[PDB]
């Protein structure tokens, strides 16, 4: 008609023609794509107990040497750009400027200790309805791998993409529709004389292949509203 | 900071006038003043070690001779064809290319 | 298999934004509010502000739409029958005169392109090409704008893409029309390199990179806490 | 070369008199990158080797009075001395960090008068 | 497989069979003919300036929080590539940034070595600005701290934001390398260069920075050597330059 | 290698310019502000001329464009209810009938071409060809106008394109309605012979060459002096 | 739209159709470019002192003949259409009708004394982000021809284009980043008895085949605003 929608495409005429543009230059690095800069790792901030946040203790999950053998290391809700584990990183900044998403979700977690350091871990993923395990024989009948630290350095659990519709909402709520992602103390952590017997374990996630968003909008972290003085 | 001590010269002959400086010797060059009780100050050189140049004022170009080495990190100048008009107090300063900053005490030359 | 084209760069920095919202009056006074003004600058709206600094080097052209609605001003001397009201808005190229107030010859000068738009129909359109010396806009400059590294810590940058200047083309004696103008940028053909991280703290002005020490996400209950697990009912048990 | 002139070239004053000192360049100490005046003031005392006043032209240095302020700008300079006191009595030189042979200025002699 | 490498008639390190990280996908090149606006040839110093310029090592401690150097500040006194920034003015050029730790199998820790094109810092006090003395020293590392700093024209060091005002878990989206003390040992970064013109002045621009962050602090017995010694070589590649002329600056 | 489009005659001489803004009335009083007159001649405006005068022999077709707005004069017996303002633009053709005032044949003359245009809508455009007897336009002439070298310096001259008159068709009886119009001239198909100096010297009047005698250029300090050289910094030392 | 951009070509009705135009003839001296304006050398006014700038004498460069040996003959900032040397001559005119520019400049310079003279300078030109030489033996390390006056008349000295972008604002002024184009005595001037001891150059600028210039706008030289009566 003669209105004006604000999302329509049509060209104007040029303010200044006659003008030769900057011929353009070969720059490394560009970008077609906004799901590229989600399928890169980022560093998950797991360890958030609201005094850690203001440090780098934050980053690194605590795996102390002993006697414990049935307790857990770490646990959280699978849901990126909801969880406050997920939202701050790299895939969880970029869903939160979309309404939808779908795909799958890929974890690494490295074990930085000494090389003289052995013991196993029990990585458990439970499906969206279902309960997080409460032990580790709980957690051995779901799904899980084995994860021995001294025989791997890393331990890549990609996690499946299951729903009842075609994309997800980010910022809908639906407890017990997400999944969880546990991880129990199989052995131990068992170190020679002169290793030290505390360590630190390292999680990445990033996106798959088959990851996909919709429905632009606006980011829910940026509240600034008023221009810049 | 550091500067000679007082010493008795003879005409048409040289000096060697040494400057001490706690600071490393870096990215600032050694300054270099003669003054005139009856005038002002005025300018010899400076030996800027950061990047290693010397240089030296057009009315001292042939008369003084500026060298700074690494290991002792004292600076020096030299003077040579003393004459009385060479009696003065001489002092070494230092320049972060931000100001002239101090100088300190000196020798005062006595041509005799 | 699902289709990735609604996050590409062109669908995702190329949507239309209210960047300024400014009034302008048409009767006298002092000689600042008979006339706007809009240096072309994409850092004082923060929401579009982020998204740009997900990359260190744009390229672009502008596509800039004007949306003029008047008024009447009330008190006594009213406008009464007013016929039209014409605006004249000028995009100065960057280094080209500028106007000090209204009624200046900046607004008559050849060189800086104007529109002419009269008030009832479509709103006024524009289309910028990339000018700049160089051979892309950057967001993030770790320089100095002297080659002493003197002065500002990257702020008289090549990144000057003009103002927008807009007055009442009218001369109209009694009554006075309010008129404001709302500016909506918009990108076409962006190519963007250098991803960056998103941002964490939040800005303080419209200079800078400046910004206090915030956490590097929200407080959890614990370290391992997941939330709200389900009550017993007749299937969760 | 860059020289420096300094006006009054000496000035007896009392206590508690607010004195100033021209000093004035050949060139303008003043470039275009930062906008900071290459100037230095000095004040040498009685029989002692000189300190800092001024530096930048503007700002002041430890251990030194409001009555020792620099002002000015481009190729013209002074040196506003507000409450004079029992320490001034000295000679001033001026001197500019713009042009490598680095002249003094021809140097103000603060004079004390008694009664 | 302990394979020596030889930069010019000067230069011997001696490294392992080990994994390297190219650019943003691209190896450092020559300029060719559809890509500059300068007015002349730029004849390059491929004879003399392609060496390794060894660094002082820093001793990554228990309690220390991360170091970085800007670049091409970093070489400003090393050598010839020192003298071609004073009498030039124009350059381009790429690096191949080499860092490596020499610790003990008792040992354990983290690094990640990141390389950030056009790391503009943010100061330590809000509406005020830096100055060139605290952005980068010439040749030494500059200190991330775990606290909050507060002077007046520093730089904000804390750690967990990177100078930037980002995450530090996301400095991962720029070229980078994890030294990893249970499994790696060196890292190696092979940037280009980066900028929105063909050749910039390099005293005015930082063209990158290299941070070298620790993730997992370092631990270690009592009989242990309370430090690793970490190690940065840089070598420049294809550095081609315009403007002969004297030192005008520094 | 760059391209040399933007300094083309045509580029360079073809840009539309505001030449002349002049204001007529609507009811009686004086029989001469109910009306506007331009003869159309580039001398006038002294930006547009020195541009015209890089070029001996000119030849052009125009585009002229008129962008009129009016408003409701003050005082007693007002407008009120206005219907629509309809304006008539008349193109002289040179040696053709010419206005004396309002309400004359000449307005209704079939020889001189009319614009009847309503106040609403895009503005009222024209294009007249190269009229001349000549081959050309001549920016300069050194002669005169009779055979007998009598008369005036080159003012007589074939380089007429002629008037342009402008007036309200409507018989509005109650109120006054001013309006103001601004002529936006532009040249079409420039072809230029014979380059010429810019002018140095500032112009005086719009029918002559006649100037005072300026320097060739500005002051300098001294015959080799060049700029505020580098102060010692860390790298020019 | 139903707007009025000045800046927008669009046909429109003829005013006079019907009319026929005065066929077009062949008139010497068609110009079809700025640039063929600006490829023309125009002398260089370089001695304006003030007092020679209302004289014929702001255009010669005065070469004294004596005991000099060491002294300049003159020097300017070359940065053509904002030099107060170069802001005035054909090249700098056209320079000021546009924003940006690009290209080459090309000096020449004529030794206008008699055929019985003889000596020697050295013209040394400095890039952009260097001092101006002092003395003759810090430009003879520069870039330097020498210039023998009894061999030839002219000297061309074309200047490289060196920039960081493409093309170079003209109003903007940046200073030690143009180049300055400085001469020195080498050897004095040697005449014979009956010639004359001192003589004159002249300087010739103009642009070369590489140059171009960009968005247009209005000239800083016209002052005047209102209407010429």
């Amino acid at each position: 008609s003669n209105q004006f929608l604000t999302s329509d495409d049509f060209q104007s005429p040029s303010a200044m023609p006659q003008f030769d543009v900057t011929p353009e230059m070969k720059i490394p690095g560009e970008v077609h794509n906004l799901m590229e800069i989600a399928e890169v790792d980022s560093v998950v901030p797991v360890n958030n107990t609201k005094e850690n946040i203001n440090s780098m203790e934050a980053y690194r999950i605590p795996v102390t040497g002993g006697d414990q053998l049935h307790t857990q290391v770490f646990g959280f809700q699978m849901q990126p750009g909801l969880n406050s584990v997920f939202k701050r990183t790299l895939l969880g900044e970029i869903l939160n400027y979309y309404a939808h998403w779908s795909g799958s979700v890929k974890l690494t977690f490295v074990f930085c200790g000494s090389a003289m350091a052995t013991g196993k871990f029990l990585l458990a993923y439970s499906p969206p309805g279902a309960s997080p395990p409460q032990n580790r024989k709980q957690a051995m009948l779901g799904t899980h791998v084995i994860w021995d630290v001294g025989l791997q350095s890393s331990c890549v659990l990609c996690i499946p993409w299951i729903s009842q519709t075609h994309y997800r909402l980010v910022q809908q709520d639906e407890y017990t529709s997400a999944g969880y992602v546990t991880c129990w103390y199989q052995t131990g952590l068992i170190v020679p004389p002169g290793a030290p017997p505390s360590c630190t374990i390292l999680c990445f996630a990033s996106a798959c292949n088959d990851f996909s968003v919709r429905n632009l909008r606006d980011t829910p972290f940026i509240e600034q509203t008023q221009l810049l003085q | 900071l550091q500067q000679s001590g007082a010493e008795l010269a003879r005409p048409w002959a040289s000096v060697k006038i040494s400057c001490q400086a706690f600071y490393t010797f870096n990215s600032y060059g050694m300054q270099w003043v003669k003054q005139r009780p009856g005038q002002g100050l005025e300018w010899i050189g400076t030996i800027y070690p950061g990047n290693g140049q010397t240089s030296y004022n057009q009315r001292f170009k042939g008369k003084a001779t500026l060298t700074a080495d690494k290991s002792p990190s004292t600076a020096y100048m030299q003077l040579i064809s003393l004459t009385s008009e060479d009696s003065a107090g001489c002092f070494c300063a230092v320049v972060p290319t931000v100001d002239f900053d101090y100088w300190g005490q000196g020798t005062l030359v006595t041509v005799s | 298999y699902h289709s990735r084209t609604e996050s590409s760069i062109e669908n995702f920095l190329c949507r239309a934004a209210c960047v300024y919202i400014a009034t302008y009056k048409s009767a006298g006074g002092t000689p600042t509010e008979r006339y706007a003004s809009w240096r072309i600058n994409t850092r004082q709206m923060v929401q579009l502000r982020r998204k740009f600094e997900l990359f260190t080097y744009l390229r672009f052209d502008m596509e800039i739409t004007f949306v003029i609605t008047s008024t009447q001003d009330p008190g006594t001397q009213l406008a009464q029958d007013m016929p039209v009201l014409t605006h004249q808005i000028m995009y100065i190229p960057p280094g080209g005169p500028v106007p000090n107030s209204a009624t200046d010859f900046a607004w008559q000068s050849s060189t800086n392109p104007s529109i002419f738009w009269t008030e009832g129909c479509a709103p006024a359109r524009m289309s910028v090409p990339f000018i700049s010396i160089g051979n892309a806009y950057s967001n993030f400059y770790d320089g100095w704008s002297h080659f002493t590294q003197e002065g500002v810590y990257g702020f008289n940058s090549l990144n000057n893409m003009g103002h927008i200047y807009v007055r009442h083309v009218n001369e109209q004696s009694l009554g006075v029309s309010t008129s404001t103008l709302r500016v909506y940028f918009k990108p076409k053909h962006v190519r963007a390199w250098v991803p960056r991280p998103p941002r964490l703290s939040p800005y303080v002005k419209s200079s800078n990179v400046n910004f206090k020490p915030t956490a590097v996400t929200t407080e959890r209950k614990d370290i391992n806490d997941v939330g709200t697990l389900r009550p017993v009912g007749y299937t969760n048990h | 070369d860059i020289v420096m002139s300094q006006s009054p070239s000496s000035l007896a004053v009392s206590v508690w008199e607010k004195v100033t000192m021209s000093c004035k360049s050949s060139q303008s100490l003043l470039y275009s990158n930062t906008q900071k005046n290459y100037l230095a003031w000095y004040q040498q005392k009685p029989g002692q080797s000189p300190k800092l006043l001024i530096y930048w032209a503007s700002t002041r240095e430890s251990g030194v009075p409001d009555r020792f302020t620099g002002s000015g700008s481009g190729t013209d300079f002074t040196l506003t001395i507000s409450s004079v006191k029992a320490e001034d009595l000295a000679v001033y030189y001026c001197q500019q960090y713009y042009s490598y042979p680095l002249t003094f200025g021809a140097g103000t002699k603060l004079e004390l008068k008694r009664a | 497989r302990v394979r020596s490498i030889t930069l010019g008639n000067s230069t011997i390190t001696t490294q392992e069979c080990a994994n390297v990280v190219v650019g943003y996908g691209v190896w450092p090149s020559y300029l060719q003919d559809n890509e500059a606006t300068a007015e002349d040839q730029p004849t390059q110093p491929d004879v003399a300036t392609c060496r390794f310029y060894t660094l002082d090592s820093i001793q990554w401690q228990k309690e220390s929080d991360g170091w970085w150097w800007k670049f091409p500040e970093a070489l400003k006194n090393m050598g010839l590539f020192g003298q071609n920034m004073e009498y030039h003015y124009l350059g381009r050029s790429g690096y191949t940034i080499h860092v490596q730790c020499n610790a003990s199998k008792f040992h354990q820790g983290c690094l990640l070595v990141v390389c950030v094109p056009e790391a503009e810092m943010g100061c330590s006090d809000v509406e005020r600005e830096v100055v060139a003395a605290s952005l980068s020293s010439e040749d030494t590392a500059k200190s991330f701290s775990r606290t909050e700093s507060n002077g007046q024209h520093t730089v904000q060091t804390v750690v967990y934001n990177a100078g930037m005002g980002v995450g530090v878990g996301n400095l991962t989206i720029f070229p980078h390398q994890w030294i990893n003390l249970r499994t790696n040992n060196s890292a190696t970064i092979v940037m280009p260069y980066i900028n929105s013109v063909p050749m910039d002045n390099m005293f005015r621009h930082y063209n990158f920075t290299l941070m070298i962050i620790p993730f997992a602090k370092l631990e270690y017995t009592e009989q242990a050597s309370n430090y690793v010694p970490i190690t940065v070589t840089v070598a420049p590649m294809c550095a081609e330059y315009n403007g002969l002329r004297l030192a005008s600056h520094q």
